[PDB]
């Protein structure tokens, strides 16, 4: 465990990067996390899809 | 992988036996668990 220290005068590459990995687990349970869903305006007296 | 719950309360003034009447059950919550269930035990306040 060696020290991980920084100064603002450090160049590119020595500039720290905050990294988040959004890994996931699937295929072992019913789906519970989904994305947003589109919503539109309803229409009356016209046969629509 | 879903745990269905239904509940219904009847206000009937019968003493001991199960009432002889018809009443439906409405669904409360259909929640996912994905885990097998094999044993059952209840809890009462003391
Ligand atoms: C439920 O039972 C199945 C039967 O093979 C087993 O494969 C699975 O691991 C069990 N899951 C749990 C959460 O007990």
């Amino acid at each position: 465990l060696q020290s991980y220290g920084f100064q603002p005068t450090n160049g590119v590459g020595y500039q720290p990067y905050r990294v988040v990995v959004l890994s996931f687990e699937l295929l072992h349970a019913p789906a519970t996390v989904c994305g947003p869903k589109k919503s539109t305006n309803l229409v009356k007296n016209k046969c629509v899809n | 992988g879903y745990f269905k719950i239904y509940s219904k309360h009847t206000p009937i003034n019968l003493v001991r036996d199960l009432p002889q009447g018809f009443s439906a059950l409405e669904p409360l919550v259909d929640l996912p668990i994905g885990i097998n269930i094999t044993r059952f035990q209840t809890l009462l306040a003391l």
